[PDB]
């Protein structure tokens, strides 16, 4: 039991996460979307691939 | 006495920036894996910048390895899996698998947990690296078992560092060539004197060393002229060593910066052969400085050095290696184990490749190579080897 | 701070935590550093400590910015008199904590980088085979520079310093010579390497960091290959011996 | 004719970011003033870049002078003591004192006042340096006794310049040697030359250049063999003159680019001394363009230089420094000089001092004092001086 | 062995020692004059 300095306890609110709000919201679209048109279920991979071969494709 | 600044605010306003999210990711974590686990995980480390076990990690769970088991996911929206492929690697791997990235890993039985918390910040996705443990002792013996399993992965590998403007580059390769010690062609005395370091060094109690009070580091020199094979020797005598095998490529851009590093990361692995391909090419400003971290004041065990040199006097004057083998052109007797290895016995009766040792005085084990592919080409394109008429047009 | 905590000695006091849900615990284990620590002790980072003997404190104050981790080191004292002689006692501390781990100075392409370790092979002195007669006025006269006191270099006027060389055909017994004084001597032991990058910034450097490490030996191996376009700065720096 | 922005927005949207903590500390730091003095300060810079004033605050503060008034703070919970502790100095300051960052200082007299307003960004603590003053007249006063201060203070130091990569690197040392002419070991002839335009351009009434039309600079060089101890005999004229003396290293890193900054920086502490250590050092592609900051269309004032030079025809071909001395080794009569000064008649009687400078025909001072060691050691370890035995031992 | 190595170096000494220390160890004779020839060769 040691003391701690920081004594401020946090709305619900503060533990939003910077920009995940949209990233998520357009996701979950897309994937909507993916499932409207095709009747089938398609998850991410990559967030934010790094390689450009095939999107060079 | 007096203060400037006189406004108060309200404690809404003492709220500290982007802990709010944290703090409420890092109690999470420890809730689920406490429902998991039944334990209390700890947070040991914030935003981690060790990477040798977060690659043990990945490679974990690359593997399908039990080890390693995936407790949740952060957010639900962000990736959930991913896969090895990187287009910048020599050798592509096309694994798929559960994401580290937005995941949250525990080795149960270890007691320590991983997090890749993801965050958005310059519009990349980048991550904090959150390392959990039950206790310090969990913590501490987790840490301690980091460079023996390290050292496992790469006997399984051979470790290249290419020197570069930047530094040195760290390539593995997987081992595709098995070699055993009956395929090192070589002057049998040496052969049987090298190894007797070598089998101390590598495989054997190390209880030695300490018994006659010897330094547990060796640096040997192969030497002799060019054409003579002394690269391809090295690599069989590496290969046939049951420890991590480093190779370090001399470049125009080898410096004092390049083999303090070479030397650290080959050190890493200890014990490790670290193969010195041509010393020669080493630029003459950091000579001196390479041989004081063989032999200076502050030089360091664990290593196992074989170089390879045509100019043997311009690396090391005198000597600051141990010993220095001249490797010559073979005679009869290693012209006949290399014939039969590399496969001239696919067309040649026996007696034909005892005949064909004969002949081939003077040739170095290059030309026998391209005597081998010679004569191999002919006999698949012909069905007819003429040894007897290739060695002398190689001659002439 | 940090050696002391980790070193689990008694003279610092964990005070506090600063964030509840910041890490509590750290380890020493840096995967870059030559030797490897495997400590675990309480964090720096997000938590105060202080030695109440000194009336000095330390807190290495947490916060978020561009995503990473940061902080600040705040540091805390009592009164100005108990403030200046923490602040007077740190270069003794420094000049024992060295008497036992071995500084060497590398110059890379920036400037000089420092690490401290510990020798792999000690040698002792009896282990260093020699004339006998040479071998006992090269360890006299380190072993008078340092433990007798210096009415001399007092009395005189002259400046407290000294400098030997040592040469011959290689393998006789130098680096082995060398090796045997770091252990044997009560007081820091430091070594100089000279690299293609040995600049005059960087003899600068070496002789600054050298002399805070007074009284102590600075060893130079293979001074031959100190480089010509600095040979002579090298000499005025040995001759700026008022420091 | 159109607007494709037709947004308009409510007024609390023109705010102007920063300004009303900015706005309202500046308002306070005034009216503190106000309340202190009775006078009403204007802001005179916001940001100031100037350093020079700013130090002489931090060394006025540092030293207990009384002439700065500590005003206020800033903030309640930041710094409000400071101490100069750098470990990054090759002196070290263990002074405590307010602080200057969070803290409001005004040299009343002068009616000058200066505020450095602590602000978190990017997660380091940084500072506004704000100037103010009572009126313009003020103002100006207190930037014209700037450089008459930092001329004093400069008297009681030695600013070294070395030059680096990036460029030339300024330490102050304290004079622990005061140094009188009569310590000044040369032939008195050329002494008595040189101490002419010495004394004439440090230590008189300057009428004299104006009287003569005579352009208020000087350049000297002294030359002669190695070992006759040309840069102690600079640093011991260069510790007789009262005005701040400067030491300028040429290095590997010299180039026009460093010597313009070199000269710059003592051309602020003009009239000053500019010891050249060793103009051979110089690079012979900046030696055209250093010549042509001497003596071109360009060159300024304010400067007595001293080079040292073993090479004098490399450096200046022909004359573009005024005067070249040639100091040999020394005579009879300077050696007396030397030993009785450099402590022999510790342990020597007066004839003994006589009799050992007769002895010592052709050697240089450095020898001299290389024997000084010898014979006091030996006096010190056994209570005897074998000077006789000891010169010989020296010559050959 | 010390007359057998005049204008030995220690270090070659010492390289001496590893190599009949491995012999000993590893067969239970040393050939130490044999070794001296096979060191100045
Ligand atoms: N005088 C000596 N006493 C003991 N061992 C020695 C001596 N000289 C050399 N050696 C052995 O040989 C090795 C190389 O010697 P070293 O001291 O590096 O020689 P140098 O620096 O003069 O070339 C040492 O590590 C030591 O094992």
């Amino acid at each position: 039991n040691i003391p701690f300095i920081y004594q401020y306890e946090e709305k619900e609110n503060e533990r939003a996460a910077a920009g995940y709000g949209t990233f998520g919201y357009l996701i979950t679209r897309i994937e909507e979307t993916l499932y409207d048109q095709y009747g089938v279920f398609y998850e991410l991979y990559a967030s934010d691939d790094p390689n450009t071969e095939y999107w060079e494709l | 006495i007096p203060f400037i600044y006189q406004y108060e605010e309200k404690e809404n306003e003492r709220a500290a920036a982007g802990y709010g999210t944290f703090g409420y990711l890092i109690t999470r974590i420890e809730e689920t894996l406490y429902d998991q686990y039944g334990v209390f995980y700890e947070l040991y480390a914030s935003d981690d910048p060790n990477t040798e076990y977060w690659e043990l990690l990945v490679e974990d769970v690359r593997s399908g390895s039990l080890e390693p088991e995936h407790v949740a996911y952060i957010f639900e929206k962000l990736e959930k899996k991913t896969f090895a492929y990187d287009e910048d690697e020599k050798e592509p791997d096309y694994t798929v698998h559960k994401s580290i990235r937005n995941s949250v890993y525990a080795y149960p039985e270890k007691g320590v947990a991983f997090a890749r918390i993801p965050y958005f910040q310059d519009g990349s996705i980048m991550s904090f690296d959150c390392l959990f443990a039950v206790n310090d002792e969990k913590m501490r013996a987790f840490l301690e078992g980091v460079r023996p399993r390290l050292w496992e992965k790469s006997k399984r590998k051979v470790t290249v560092f290419t020197d570069g403007d930047g530094g040195t580059s760290r390539e593995q390769e997987a081992i595709v060539r098995e070699v055993q010690r009956s395929q090192v062609i070589m002057n049998p005395l040496l052969k049987k004197e090298i190894y007797r370091s070598i089998d101390q060094f590598f495989h054997s109690d190390k209880s030695f060393y300490q018994t006659y009070d010897i330094p547990y580091k060796r640096g040997i020199l192969l030497y002799g002229p060019p054409g003579n094979g002394k690269t391809t020797l090295v690599k069989s005598i590496a290969g046939s060593i049951d420890a991590p095998v480093a190779y370090w490529q001399i470049t125009e851009f080898t410096s004092s910066e390049t083999i303090e590093e070479v030397f650290q990361a080959a050190r890493r692995l200890a014990p490790a052969v670290l193969v010195i391909e041509d010393i020669d090419s080493m630029p003459e400003d950091v000579r001196s400085f390479f041989l004081n971290t063989l032999d200076g004041a502050t030089s360091k065990e664990g290593l196992f050095l074989i170089g390879t040199t045509n100019y043997p006097e311009e690396i090391d004057p005198g000597g600051r290696f141990d010993r220095a083998y001249e490797i010559g052109l073979p005679d009869e007797e290693l012209r006949l184990e290399y014939m039969k290895m590399r496969g001239f016995g696919i067309f040649l009766s026996e007696g034909e490749i005892k005949n064909a040792a004969k002949l081939t005085e003077g040739f170095s084990f290059a030309q026998l190579g391209e005597l081998y592919v010679s004569s191999a080409l002919q006999w698949h394109q012909e069905g007819n080897h003429h040894i007897e008429t290739m060695v002398k047009d190689m001659t002439g």
